[PDB]
C-alpha cells in the first residue's frame, strides 16, 4: 500500500454543472434550521 | 544467547515467528508464548542487537565533504533536524537527506550522508 | 552572550580568506550580513578576491547591493565605494546602479 | 568559451524568458557559466546583464504572486455598501414603532423632567443646558403631522 | 490442555479483518446489525412525538 | 464497490489525520447555526419595542441559550482544539499516529448525537430558557415544567466526555511516543499549548459534569441540593459550574496563543523572542488559572476577605499574559516581514483586538468598580471583543496558514483578503458602542429597553448584518478552494535568501524547514513516518 | 439619574458610594490609556518601518534578552500596586458599618417589587407594605418615561442612613441603581444588606439586573427622595 | 494528668490526618530501599499500613471520647 | 409622634450576609418571654430587632408552624 | 535480513474498527430513553432496557478485539505496553476529581447549617435516626482492608511462578468483594431516610452509589483477569491487564477509607 | 547473567509471596471474625423493633419532599422503600 | 580602510522607544488635565451653589 495521494482527500465530490447546486443547498438548509425553530414557536399564539 | 541468535538467523517470514509452548500446570513464560513484533524485540534483545533504528543523531565532529556523518535508514530519505556544533550551536533546522546525495546544512555547513540498510525492492 | 563585534569581523575576514566553494562562500556572506555590523573595507576586499576565485560575478555585485541596503546614510555608502574603486576597475566588475 | 556570444541571443532576457523550452534555457545557463571562467574584464555588458538576471532574477524560486491592493479596497467598500443597503431593505419589514416615539412626545418629556430636577448637573435639569436630551433626532423622532 | 500455540499459529492464516478474523464471528455481528437498526428506527418516531408533545393513548 | 471502501475510509476510520477533517467541517456546521441565531438576536434587538418576534419573551430566551451553548460548546473547542490539535501534534513531534487510534474516532463521533439533542431540546414546548448557564431556581421544575432543559444538560454530558476522553490520549501521546533525541523541554510552543489545554480540561471538567448531573437529579429524583426550601443553598450551583467556567475561558484561548506564536516567526524571517519565557509565561497562566474562579460571584454577598483576595489574584494574571505580548512584538522588530500574506494578516489583527479585550478585563476586576458594570453590557462587549477577536481570529488565520497541507490545494488572496477586512470592519462595528451601552448602565438579556439606548442599537445592527455578508465570502472562497486544481509546493513558505543564488537554492537548499510537518508531501501521506526522524542529542 | 441620549459615560448620580466608584474608574482609566496607545502605535509602527521591500535582511541572531525581561516583568508590577491600593482601601472604606437609622426590606416576587417598612410601629398598629407595578404603555401619562415608570414609587428623606435588607421569594433577582451606586442579589433563603444614603431632592431609576424568566425587562426600580418633613407627611398618609 | 486526656479529643481529627500522613510518608521512605519492587508496588504497601494504622487509632479515639462523664 | 430607631451594629454578625440574624432574634426573643414574665420590660427590645430584619412573610410561617409543634427548634 | 519485513517503529496500528460509531448511537438511545421514561411516556419502559442491554453488548464486542489483537496479532510490544498504563494513571486523577465534587456539596451544605434545619448538622429528628458507625460498616471496611492483601498475595504467587496460589487468592478477593457489596446493599434496605429527605439522605445516597458503581467495575475487571489466568494466557511478566486492575482496586480501597472517615463519623 | 537476575527474581517474589500469605491467613482472619461477632452482638442488643411512632413532630418541612411525582409504583415511593422502617 | 560601522539597531529601537512613551505620556495627561478636573470642578461648583441657595 504505496500511492501518490491525488491532492484532493475533501470528504465529498465537487463538479461544475450539477454538484455546484447541491454544496450551496447543503448551506441553505443549515441557515434557515432557526428560522423553522422561531417560526414553529409562534403558531400556538 | 546463543539459541536465541540461532533461531533469529533461520527465519525467513513474519509468519515462521512461534514459540514452542508451554505446558500444562504452570505459567507459561514470555520466551515461550510470544509472537509477532513482541517475539522479534525480545530475541533481537537477547541476541545484543538492536530491534528498532532509534539512535539519535551524531553531534560530535563536523562534517566534511571527504568525510560525511552516515545516517542509517531503511527508506531512500531520512529526516533529520541539525543544530550543529556540540548541541546549543545554532538554531535547529530540519531537513531530509535523499538518496545518493549530500545534504548541506545551510547554516553551520555539515555534511550528511545516507547508508541504505534496506531492501532496494 | 558571548563574542564583542570586533572579534566577529576579524573571524569573518579570516574565514573569507580561506574558501573555495560558491556554497560556503554564498552561507558566509549570508551570516555575516545580518549581525548588526557592516564590515571593514578589509573584509569586502577579502570577499572580493574570493568571489574572483569562485568565479560569480552575481555575488560579486551582489555584496555592493548589500552593503547599500545596509548603510544608513548615502555619504556612507559614496564613501565605500570610493574607497574600493581601483578593486572595482581592477576586477572589472560593475556596480548595480550603472548595469541598469 | 574565449568567444562572445551572439547579441540577439541576450537582447531583453527578461521578457523573453517567459516562452523558452528546457532545453534552451539549460544551454544558455552553461554556455554563460563556461564563459565566466575567464577574467571579467573582457565579458561583454549584456552578457553581465544576462548573468545577473539568471542569477539574482525575478522568476523561478522568487516569483512571488502579485495582489492588487486597490481591489482589495474596491471589494470591501462594495460589501459594506451591499450591508448598508440590505439592513435598511430588511428594517422596513418589521412591526409599527410604539407611541412614545413622537418629536412631540420627546419635547414634552426633555421639559417634564426639568420640572421633576433629573440630571440637575450636567443633563436635562443644568443650568444652561444647550444640548439634545432625549430627542434622538433622525428617522427616531419623525414629529406627528 | 495448552493449545495456545497451535490456535496462535491456525489463526494467523485468515487475512479478514480483526473484528472477523475469528472463525463463526458472523453469527455475533449481523443480529447486532439488525438490532440496532430496529432501535435507530424506533428512535426517530420517539424523538417525533417528543417534539409534538403526546403519550400514546 | 466504491460504497465499501467510502464507508471503510470515512466511518470505520482510525487515521488520527483523516478524523481531523471531520472535526473542522462539523465545527463549521455548528457555527454557521450559531451565527443565524446571533443575526436573528441582533435584527430583533434594534429598535424599541417588539419589533419581529411578536411580543415572545420565552422565544428570545431561547434564543440567546442556544446561541451561547452552539457557539461555546461546539465550535470553537471542536474546531480548534480538536480538528488541530490531532492533525498536527503527532506530525509535529514525529510520532507515527495518535497512542490511541480508535478511542480518537469514539471521541468524535459522540458530538453528532449531541447537537441533534440539542436541537430536539431548542424544538419542544419551551427550550432551554436561563441562558448558555442554567442557573437552579430559575430553571427547576417549577417554571420549566417540561422534558426540554433535561436533553440540555446530557447534551453537555456528552459533550464533556468526549473531550475528557480526547484529552487523555493527547497526553498519552506526547508523554510516550516523542522522536529519539527530543526533549520534553524542547518540544515546539503548540504542542506545549495542546499539553496544558488538555490538563486544564482533564481537571475541571468532571467537577462541572458532578454540578449538572445535580441539577438533573434535581428535577427527577426529588433532591433538594439547590432548593431552599430543602436545606440546600442555590448558591451552591454557581460555586460548582464557575470552578470550571473560568479554567474553559483559558483551554478556549491558548491554542490561539500557539498558533500566532508558530505563525509570526514563520512569515517574518526571524525566531520567536525568549521561547523559554513564553513556555513559563503559558506554564503560570495555567496555574494561577484556577485560584481565581469566584470573581464572578462579586455581587452575591461574599465576606470581605473574600472579596478582597479573589480581586487581588485576578490582577496578577495579567503580568504574564502581558509579557506574551511584547515577546511577540518582540519578534516583529528586526525581521523581514511580509504583510500582505493572510495568515499575518489575521495574526496582526489579534494583537490589537486581544489587547482592547484585556484591558477592558483589567478594568472590572476590582471589587468596588464591578457594582457598576456587573450584569450590564460592558461584561458583553469585553467577553466578545476577546473571544470572538481572540480565538475566531486564531481559528481563521490557523486555517488559512495550514489549510495547503490539509487539503493540497491553494485558495484565492483578493477574496481571501477582502473577507478579512470586511470581517474585521463589521465586527468592530459591532462591539464598539455596546462598551458605552454598558458604560451608561443597560442591563443583558432584555429583549426591549427604555427609551434612550435607541442609537447605539441601530448603528450596531449595521455592522451585524455585515458580518453575515463575510461569513458568506469565506464559505465562497471555501468552495473556489476546492474546485481550482491550484497545485501547491512541498513548503510554500520558503524563500530564498538574500545571497542565495536562483539555482543554487533550486537544488542544493530545497526540502529544509523549521517544523517537520512542512517536510512531507503537500497532500500528506496515510502511513507516514516509517522510520522516525532524529535529531542531535 | 436617568440615561441621556447618545451617552458616552455614566450618568449624573448623588450618593457618597458613587462618589467613590466614579473617581476610581478616572483615576484607572488615567493609567490604561497610556498603555492602550503606546502598544497600539508600537505594534502599527513596528510594521511599516520592517515591511519586506525596506528591511529585506532579518536580524536572526538576535533572539535573547536578560535586562529587557527584567523590566518587562518588573514595570507592570509597579503599575498594578498603583492602581490597587485605592482599590482596597475605598473598598474597605466602604464596607463599614455605621448607625443606621431606619430599615427598608425590598422582596423582589415575581415581576414586581414588595416594599416594606416596619421600623415605625407602635400604637397605630399599621406597618407600612406595597407592591411596585410597571405601569402599561397605554396608561402612561403624558412626557413619562416609557419601560422605566412605576404606579408606587419608593420614598425615602434624603441627609440619612438607610439599611436595605433585600430577599425574595420565587428566583435569583437583583436590586439595582446606578444613580446611587447599589447593585445587590436577592436569593430566596438569605437576606442581603446594603447601605444607602440619598444626597440630593430628586428622582432615581432603575431596573432588575439577573434575569428572572420571560418578563426580566419590565420590573423598574424608583426611588424618590424628599426632605423630612415631606417623608412624614406620606408616611403619614400610609 | 487528666488534661492531656481532654486534650486527646478536644482535638483527634489533625491528630488522625497527621499520624495516616506520616505512617504514608515513613513507610514509603523505608521501602525505597530494595531492588526488585516497581513504585507502584512499594506505594502500595504504604497504603496498607497507613489504612491499618488509622483504623486502629480510630477505634481507639472512639474509646477514648466516651469518658465524657 | 414618629421617632428614627432601629437596631445598630452587631459583633456577632458583621459579615454582609444576615440570614440568622432574625432567627436569632426570633428565638431569643421567645425564650425571653418563656422565662421572667411576658410583661418584662427589656425583653420587649429583641421583638423590635426580629420586627426589622424579618421579611414579615417567614414570622407568619414560623409562628403557623409553632402553633401545633413543628417548629425545627427546642423553642 | 528478517528486519526489511518488519515495520520500523513498535508502535501500534490499527484497521476498521466499526465499534466507535455505533457506541455514540447506543449512548444517544440510552439519554432520549431515560428522558423520555423519567416523564412517563407510553411504551418507553421496553425501550431503556433494550438500550442498555445493547450498551453492554456494544461494548463487550469492542473489548473482545483488543484481546484478539493482543493475543495473537502480538502486537503488545515493549513500548505500546506503556502508554496503556499512563492512560489508565490520567483516568484515574480524572475520576479522583470527579469524585471530590460530592465531597464539596456535603462539605459546603454541613459546616454552615440552613435555619430550617435547626443551625446543626444532622438535621433535628434526624439525629435521632442515624446509623451506628460501630456497626456494619466497621465490618465492610474490615473487609476491603483484607481483600487487599489477598490480591497482593495472588498478584506475588503469580509474579513467582506459581498457579494454584494465584487462583486462590483471586478466589478469595472475588468473594470478599461480593460480600462487601451484599452489606452495602442489606445496609441500603435497612436506612429510616430515604434520598428525598433534607439534604443529609441526598448526599449520604449519591455519595455511596458512585463508589457501589466503582467497585462493581474493579469486581469485573478481576472477574476478566482471571478468567484470562484460567486460561494460560497471561505470561509471568507480561499481564498487564492484572496490573491495570491492581491499581483500580487499591484507588477504590482508598476513595473508601476517605469516604467512611468523613461521612460516617464526622458528619454524624 | 540472565538465569542469575531470573533466579534472584523468582526467589524474591517466593519469600514475599510467602510472607503475604502469612498476613492474610494470621491477621486478616480473626479480625474479620472478631467484627462479625461485635455487629452480630450490637445488633441483638437492640432488636426491639416498635419503631411506630407518628405525629411526634411529623414531617419538620423537610423530610420526604415532593417535588415531582416518580415514575415507578403509583407516583409517590422511593426504589428501597420499605414499609417496616419507613412511615409516612 | 572606512572601517567598520556599527550601532544601528540600537539608535531605531531607542527612537521608536522614546516617541512611543512621549505618546502615550501625552495623551494620558491630557485625559486626566482635560476631562477629570473639569468634571469635579463643575460638580463642586453645583453643590456649593445648591447649598448656598438653601438659605
Ligand atoms: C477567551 C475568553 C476570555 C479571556 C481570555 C478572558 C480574560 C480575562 N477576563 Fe473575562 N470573561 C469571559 C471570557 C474571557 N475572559 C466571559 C465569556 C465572561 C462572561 C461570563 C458570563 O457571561 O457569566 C467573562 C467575564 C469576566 C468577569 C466578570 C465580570 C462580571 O460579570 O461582573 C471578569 C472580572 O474580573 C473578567 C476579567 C478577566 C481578566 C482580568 C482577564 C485577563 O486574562 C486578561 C489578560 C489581558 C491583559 C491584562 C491585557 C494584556 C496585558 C498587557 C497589555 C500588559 C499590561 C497590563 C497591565 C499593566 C494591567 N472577565
Ligand atoms: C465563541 C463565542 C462567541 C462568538 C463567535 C459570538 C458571536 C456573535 N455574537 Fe455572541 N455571545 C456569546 C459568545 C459568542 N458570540 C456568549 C457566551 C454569550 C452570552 C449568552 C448568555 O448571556 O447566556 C453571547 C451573547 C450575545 C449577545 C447578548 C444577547 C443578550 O444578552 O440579550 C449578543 C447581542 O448582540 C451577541 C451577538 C453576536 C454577534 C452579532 C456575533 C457575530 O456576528 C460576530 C462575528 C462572527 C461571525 C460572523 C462568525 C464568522 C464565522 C466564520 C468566518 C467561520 C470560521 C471557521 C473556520 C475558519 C473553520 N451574542
Ligand atoms: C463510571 C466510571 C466507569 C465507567 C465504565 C468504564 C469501563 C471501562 C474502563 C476501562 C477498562 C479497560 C482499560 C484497560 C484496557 C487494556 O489496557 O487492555 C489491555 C489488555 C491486554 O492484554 P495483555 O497485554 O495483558 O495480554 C498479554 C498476552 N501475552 O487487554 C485486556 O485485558 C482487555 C480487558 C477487557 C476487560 C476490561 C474491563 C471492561 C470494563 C468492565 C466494566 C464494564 C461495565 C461498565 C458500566 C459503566
Ligand atoms: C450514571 C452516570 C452518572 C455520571 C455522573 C455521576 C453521578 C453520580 C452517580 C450516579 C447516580 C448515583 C445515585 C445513587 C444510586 C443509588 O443507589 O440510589 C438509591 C436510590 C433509592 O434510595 P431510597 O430512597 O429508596 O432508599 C430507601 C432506604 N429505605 O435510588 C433512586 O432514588 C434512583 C437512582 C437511580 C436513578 C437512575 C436514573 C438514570 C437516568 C439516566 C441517567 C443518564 C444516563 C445517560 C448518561 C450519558
Ligand atoms: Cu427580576 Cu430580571
Ligand atoms: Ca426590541
Ligand atoms: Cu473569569
Ligand atoms: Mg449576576
Ligand atoms: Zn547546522
Amino acid at each position: 500500500s504505496a500511492p501518490k495521494p491525488g491532492s484532493t482527500i475533501p470528504f465529498y465530490i465537487n463538479k461544475k454543472p450539477l454538484p455546484t447546486l447541491l454544496y450551496f443547498g447543503t448551506f441553505g438548509v443549515i441557515f434557515s434550521i432557526p428560522f423553522i425553530v422561531v417560526k414553529y414557536h409562534n403558531r400556538n399564539l | 544467547v546463543k539459541a536465541a541468535a540461532q533461531e533469529l538467523a533461520n527465519a525467513k517470514e513474519p509468519s515462521d515467528l512461534i514459540g514452542p509452548g508451554g505446558r500444562d500446570g504452570e505459567v507459561p513464560t514470555d520466551l515461550e508464548q510470544a509472537t509477532g513484533l513482541e517475539r522479534y524485540e525480545l530475541l533481537s534483545e537477547l541476541s545484543g542487537r538492536d530491534a528498532f533504528d532509534m539512535k539519535p543523531l551524531d553531534a560530535s565532529r563536523k562534517g566534511t565533504l571527504t568525510d560525511p556523518i552516515m545516517v542509517t535508514s531503511l527508506d531512500p530519505y531520512r529526516h533529520i533536524g541539525c543544530t550543529g556544533s556540540p548541541s546549543g550551536s545554532h538554531n535547529l533546522i530540519w531537513m531530509t537527506v535523499y538518496k545518493d546525495k549530500l545534504r548541506r546544512c545551510p547554516e553551520c555547513g555539515s555534511v550528511y550522508k545516507l547508508k541504505f540498510m534496506g531492501d532496494p525492492n | 552572550h558571548g563574542v564583542s563585534l570586533e572579534e566577529i569581523n576579524t573571524k569573518y575576514n579570516d574565514f573569507f580568506s580561506n574558501v573555495q566553494d560558491q556554497f560556503e562562500l554564498q552561507r558566509g556572506l549570508n551570516n555575516c550580513f545580518a549581525y548588526d555590523i557592516v564590515p571593514s573595507s578589509d573584509v569586502i576586499e577579502q570577499a572580493l578576491r574570493a568571489a574572483r576565485r569562485v568565479n560569480d560575478f552575481p555575488t560579486a555585485v551582489r555584496i555592493f547591493e548589500g552593503i547599500k541596503v545596509k548603510l544608513p546614510t548615502k555619504e556612507q555608502y559614496q564613501a565605500y565605494v570610493k574607497e574600493l574603486k581601483p578593486v572595482c576597475n581592477e576586477l572589472g566588475i560593475v556596480l548595480k546602479e550603472d548595469l541598469f | 568559451g574565449e568567444a562572445m556570444i551572439a547579441r540577439p541571443r541576450l537582447v531583453d532576457l527578461d521578457k523573453r524568458w517567459g516562452i523558452m523550452s528546457q532545453e534552451e534555457k539549460d544551454g544558455l545557463i552553461t554556455d554563460l557559466y563556461a564563459r565566466q571562467k575567464q577574467p571579467w574584464t573582457t565579458l561583454s555588458i549584456e552578457e553581465k546583464k544576462a548573468a545577473y538576471w539568471i542569477a539574482f532574477g525575478e522568476h523561478g524560486p522568487r516569483a512571488f504572486s502579485h495582489i492588487s491592493q486597490k481591489t482589495v479596497f474596491w471589494g470591501t467598500v462594495a460589501g459594506l455598501t451591499i450591508g448598508v443597503v440590505l439592513f435598511g431593505l430588511i428594517r422596513t419589514q418589521a412591526a409599527p414603532s410604539p407611541r412614545t416615539m413622537t418629536r412631540e412626545w420627546q419635547e414634552k418629556s426633555n421639559e417634564y423632567m426639568k420640572e421633576n430636577k433629573i440630571n440637575p448637573i450636567s443633563g436635562e435639569a443644568s443650568e444652561g443646558f444647550k444640548g439634545r436630551g432625549q430627542i434622538s433626532g433622525g428617522i427616531f423622532s419623525p414629529s406627528e403631522k | 490442555k495448552n493449545t495456545i500455540v497451535q490456535q496462535q499459529r491456525f489463526l494467523q492464516s485468515i487475512h479478514k479483518p480483526t473484528y472477523l478474523q475469528r472463525p463463526g464471528s458472523f453469527a455475533l455481528v449481523y443480529p447486532y446489525y439488525a438490532v440496532m437498526a430496529g432501535l435507530g428506527l424506533y428512535s426517530l418516531y420517539a424523538s417525533g412525538r417528543v417534539i409534538f408533545g403526546k403519550k400514546d393513548a | 464497490n466504491s460504497w465499501w471502501t467510502y464507508v471503510n475510509r470515512w466511518i470505520f476510520s482510525t487515521n488520527a489525520k483523516d478524523i481531523a477533517i471531520l472535526y473542522l467541517l462539523f465545527g463549521l456546521v455548528s457555527g454557521i447555526i450559531g451565527s443565524v441565531f446571533s443575526f436573528i438576536i441582533r435584527m430583533e434587538l434594534s429598535a424599541p419595542g417588539s419589533q419581529f418576534l411578536s411580543g415572545n419573551g420565552q422565544l428570545y430566551n431561547v434564543a440567546i441559550s442556544a446561541h451561547g451553548i452552539l457557539m461555546i460548546f461546539f465550535f470553537i473547542i471542536p474546531a480548534l482544539f480538536g480538528a488541530f490539535g490531532n492533525y498536527l501534534v503527532p506530525l509535529m513531534i514525529g510520532a507515527p499516529d495518535v497512542a490511541y487510534p480508535r478511542v480518537n474516532n469514539f471521541t468524535f463521533w459522540l458530538l453528532p448525537p449531541a447537537l441533534m439533542l440539542l436541537l430536539i431540546s431548542a424544538l419542544t414546548e419551551e427550550g432551554p430558557g436561563g441562558g448558555w448557564t442554567v442557573y437552579p431556581p430559575l430553571s427547576s421544575i417549577t417554571s420549566h415544567s417540561g422534558p426540554a432543559i433535561d436533553l440540555a444538560i446530557l447534551s453537555l454530558q456528552l459533550t464533556g466526555i468526549s473531550s475528557t476522553l480526547g484529552s487523555v490520549n493527547l497526553i498519552a501521546t506526547m508523554i510516550n511516543m516523542r522522536a529519539p533525541g527530543l526533549s520534553l523541554y524542547q518540544m515546539p510552543l503548540f504542542a506545549w499549548a495542546i499539553m496544558i489545554t488538555s490538563i486544564l480540561l482533564l481537571l475541571t471538567l468532571p467537577v462541572l459534569a458532578g454540578g449538572l448531573f445535580m441539577l438533573f437529579s434535581d428535577r427527577n429524583l426529588n433532591t433538594s441540593f439547590y432548593a431552599p426550601e430543602g436545606g440546600g443553598d442555590p448558591v451552591l450551583y454557581q460555586h460548582l459550574f464557575w470552578f470550571f467556567g473560568h479554567p474553559e475561558v483559558y483551554i478556549l484561548i491558548m491554542p490561539a496563543f500557539g498558533v500566532v506564536s508558530h505563525i509570526i516567526p514563520s512569515l517574518a524571517h526571524k525566531p520567536i523572542f525568549g521561547k523559554e519565557g513564553m513556555l513559563w509565561a503559558m506554564l503560570s497562566i495555567a496555574l494561577l488559572g484556577l485560584m481565581v474562579w469566584s470573581h464572578h460571584l462579586f455581587t452575591v454577598g461574599l465576606d470581605v476577605d473574600t472579596r478582597a483576595y479573589f480581586s487581588a489574584a485576578t490582577m496578577v494574571i495579567a503580568i504574564p499574559t502581558g509579557i506574551k505580548i511584547f515577546s511577540w512584538l518582540a519578534t516583529l522588530t528586526g525581521g523581514a516581514i511580509q504583510w500582505s500574506r493572510v495568515p499575518m494578516l489575521y495574526a496582526i489583527g489579534f494583537l490589537i483586538l486581544f489587547t482592547i479585550g484585556g484591558l477592558t478585563g483589567v478594568i472590572l476586576s476590582n471589587s468596588v468598580l464591578d457594582i457598576a458594570f456587573h450584569d450590564t453590557y460592558f461584561v458583553v462587549a469585553h467577553f466578545h471583543y476577546v473571544l470572538s477577536m481572540g480565538a475566531l481570529f486564531g481559528l481563521c488565520g490557523a486555517y488559512y496558514y495550514w489549510s495547503p497541507k490539509m487539503f493540497g490545494l491553494m485558495y484565492n488572496e483578493t477574496l481571501a483578503s477582502i473577507q478579512f477586512w470586511i470581517l474585521f470592519i463589521g465586527v468592530n462595528i459591532v462591539f464598539g458602542p455596546q462598551h458605552f451601552l454598558g458604560l451608561n448602565g443597560m442591563p443583558r438579556r432584555i429583549p426591549d429597553y427604555p427609551e434612550a439606548f435607541v442609537g447605539w442599537n441601530f448603528v450596531s445592527s449595521i455592522g451585524s448584518v455585515i458580518s453575515i455578508l463575510s461569513l458568506f465570502l469565506f464559505m465562497y472562497v471555501m468552495y473556489d478552494q476546492f474546485t481550482s486544481n491550484r497545485v501547491v509546493k512541498t513548503n510554500p513558505y520558503l524563500i530564498p535568501s538574500y545571497f542565495d543564488d536562483n539555482v543554487i537554492f533550486v537544488n542544493e537548499k530545497l526540502g529544509v524547514a523549521q517544523s517537520i510537518e512542512w517536510l512531507l508531501h503537500s497532500p500528506v501521506h496515510e502511513h507516514a513516518f516509517n522510520t522516525l526522524p532524529t535529531k542531535s542529542i | 439619574d436617568a440615561p441621556s441620549s447618545w451617552a458616552l459615560y455614566f450618568q449624573d448620580g448623588a450618593s457618597p458610594s458613587y462618589l467613590g466608584v466614579t473617581h476610581l474608574n478616572d483615576y484607572l482609566m488615567f493609567y490604561l490609556t497610556f498603555i492602550f496607545i503606546g502598544v497600539i502605535y508600537a505594534i502599527c509602527k513596528a510594521v511599516i518601518e520592517y515591511n519586506y521591500n525596506s528591511h529585506p535582511i532579518a536580524a536572526k541572531y538576535t533572539t535573547h534578552g536578560s535586562i529587557v525581561e527584567f523590566i518587562w516583568t518588573l514595570i507592570p508590577a509597579l503599575i498594578l500596586i498603583l492602581v490597587a491600593l485605592p482599590s482596597f482601601k475605598l473598598l474597605y472604606l466602604l464596607d463599614e458599618v455605621q448607625k443606621p437609622s431606619m430599615t427598608v426590606k425590598a422582596i423582589g416576587r415575581q415581576w414586581f417589587w414588595t416594599y416594606e417598612l416596619n421600623d415605625f410601629v407602635t400604637n397605630e398598629n399599621e406597618p407600612v407594605s406595597f407592591d411596585s407595578y410597571m405601569v402599561p404603555e397605554e396608561d402612561l401619562e403624558e412626557g413619562s418615561l416609557r419601560q422605566l415608570e412605576v404606579d408606587n414609587r419608593l420614598v425615602l428623606p434624603i441627609d440619612t442612613r438607610i439599611r436595605l435588607i433585600l430577599t425574595s421569594g420565587d428566583v435569583i433577582h437583583s436590586w439595582a441603581v446606578p444613580s446611587l451606586g447599589i447593585k445587590c442579589d436577592c436569593i430566596p433563603g438569605r437576606l442581603n444588606q446594603v447601605s444607602l444614603s440619598i444626597d440630593r431632592e430628586g428622582l432615581f431609576y432603575g431596573q432588575c439586573s439577573e434575569l428572572c424568566g420571560v418578563l426580566h425587562s419590565s420590573m423598574p426600580i424608583v426611588v424618590q427622595g424628599v426632605s423630612l418633613e415631606d417623608f412624614l407627611a406620606w408616611l403619614e398618609e400610609n | 494528668n487528666q488534661r492531656a486526656l481532654y486534650y486527646f479529643n478536644e482535638h483527634k481529627w489533625p491528630i488522625i490526618l497527621g499520624t495516616w500522613a506520616s505512617t504514608m510518608g515513613l513507610s514509603l521512605y523505608a521501602a525505597s530501599r530494595n531492588r526488585y519492587d516497581t513504585a507502584p508496588q512499594k506505594l502500595i504497601q504504604a497504603r496498607m499500613y497507613a489504612q491499618g494504622v488509622t483504623v486502629v487509632v480510630l477505634l481507639g479515639s472512639v474509646y477514648l471520647s466516651t469518658l465524657a462523664n | 409622634q414618629f421617632t428614627f430607631g432601629t437596631v445598630g451594629f452587631d459583633a456577632r454578625f458583621p459579615n454582609t450576609n444576615q440570614t440568622k440574624h432574625c432567627f436569632q432574634s426570633y428565638i431569643d426573643y421567645f425564650r425571653c418571654i418563656k422565662a421572667k414574665g411576658e410583661d418584662f420590660v427589656p425583653c420587649k427590645q429583641f421583638w423590635h430587632a426580629y420586627q426589622s430584619l424579618c421579611p414579615m412573610e417567614w414570622v407568619e410561617r414560623w409562628d403557623e408552624q409553632r402553633e401545633n409543634g413543628t417548629f425545627p427548634a427546642p423553642i | 535480513n528478517l528486519s526489511t519485513k518488519f515495520q520500523g517503529h513498535p508502535y501500534h496500528i490499527v484497521s476498521a474498527s466499526p465499534w466507535p460509531f455505533f457506541l455514540s448511537v447506543v449512548l444517544f438511545f440510552n439519554c432520549l430513553a431515560a428522558t423520555l421514561y423519567l416523564h412517563g411516556y407510553k411504551h418507553s419502559s421496553v425501550f431503556f432496557g433494550i438500550s442498555f442491554l445493547g450498551l453492554l453488548a456494544t461494548m463487550y464486542l469492542w473489548f473482545r478485539d483488543m484481546s484478539t489483537e493482543a493475543n495473537i496479532h502480538g502486537a503488545h510490544t515493549k513500548a505500546v505496553t506503556k502508554g496503556l498504563k499512563i492512560g489508565f494513571m490520567l483516568f484515574l486523577i480524572s475520576e479522583t476529581f470527579l469524585f471530590a465534587s460530592i465531597f464539596w456539596a456535603f462539605f459546603h451544605s454541613s459546616l454552615s447549617p440552613t435555619f430550617e434545619l435547626g443551625a446543626v448538622w444532622p438535621p433535628v429528628g434526624i439525629a435521632d435516626k442515624t446509623i451506628d458507625p460501630l456497626e456494619v460498616p466497621l465490618l465492610n471496611t474490615v473487609i476491603l482492608l483484607t481483600s487487599g492483601a489477598s490480591l497482593t498475595y495472588a498478584h506475588y504467587s503469580l509474579i513467582a511462578r506459581n498457579r494454584e496460589n494465584a487462583l486462590k487468592g483471586l478466589y478469595m478477593t472475588i468473594a470478599l468483594s461480593f460480600l462487601f457489596l451484599g452489606g452495602q446493599a442489606y445496609e441500603y434496605w435497612n436506612a429510616p431516610f430515604t434520598i428525598s429527605d433534607s439534604v443529609y439522605g441526598a448526599s449520604f445516597y449519591f455519595a455511596t452509589g458512585l463508589h457501589g458503581i466503582h467497585i462493581i467495575v474493579g469486581t469485573i475487571l478481576l472477574l476478566a483477569a482471571t478468567y484470562n489466568i484460567y486460561t494460560y494466557h497471561l505470561t509471568n511478566t507480561h499481564h498487564n491487564g492484572f496490573e491495570c486492575g491492581i491499581y483500580y482496586w487499591h484507588f477504590c480501597d482508598v476513595v473508601w477509607l476517605f469516604l467512611y472517615l468523613t461521612i460516617y463519623i464526622w458528619g454524624s | 547473567n540472565w538465569l542469575e537476575e531470573v533466579q534472584a527474581e523468582e526467589e524474591h517474589a517466593k519469600r514475599s509471596s510467602e510472607f503475604w500469605k502469612k498476613v492474610t491467613y494470621y491477621i486478616g482472619g480473626p479480625a474479620l471474625i472478631l467484627a462479625s461477632a461485635n455487629a452480630y452482638y450490637i445488633y441483638c442488643k437492640h432488636q426491639e423493633h416498635a419503631k411506630h411512632v407518628e405525629d411526634t413532630d411529623p414531617g419538620y418541612s423537610f423530610e420526604n419532599l415532593r417535588f415531582k411525582k416518580y415514575p415507578w409504583g403509583d407516583g409517590s415511593k422511593t426504589l428501597f422503600w420499605n414499609d417496616k422502617v419507613n412511615h409516612l | 580602510a572606512v572601517g567598520p560601522v556599527t550601532g544601528m539597531f540600537k539608535r531605531r529601537i531607542v527612537t521608536d522607544f522614546s516617541v512611543t512613551m512621549i505618546l502615550g505620556t501625552l495623551g494620558a495627561c491630557y485625559w486626566w488635565f482635560g476631562y477629570h478636573k473639569p468634571a469635579a470642578r463643575q460638580r463642586e461648583e453645583f453643590y456649593v451653589k445648591l447649598a448656598a441657595e438653601k438659605n
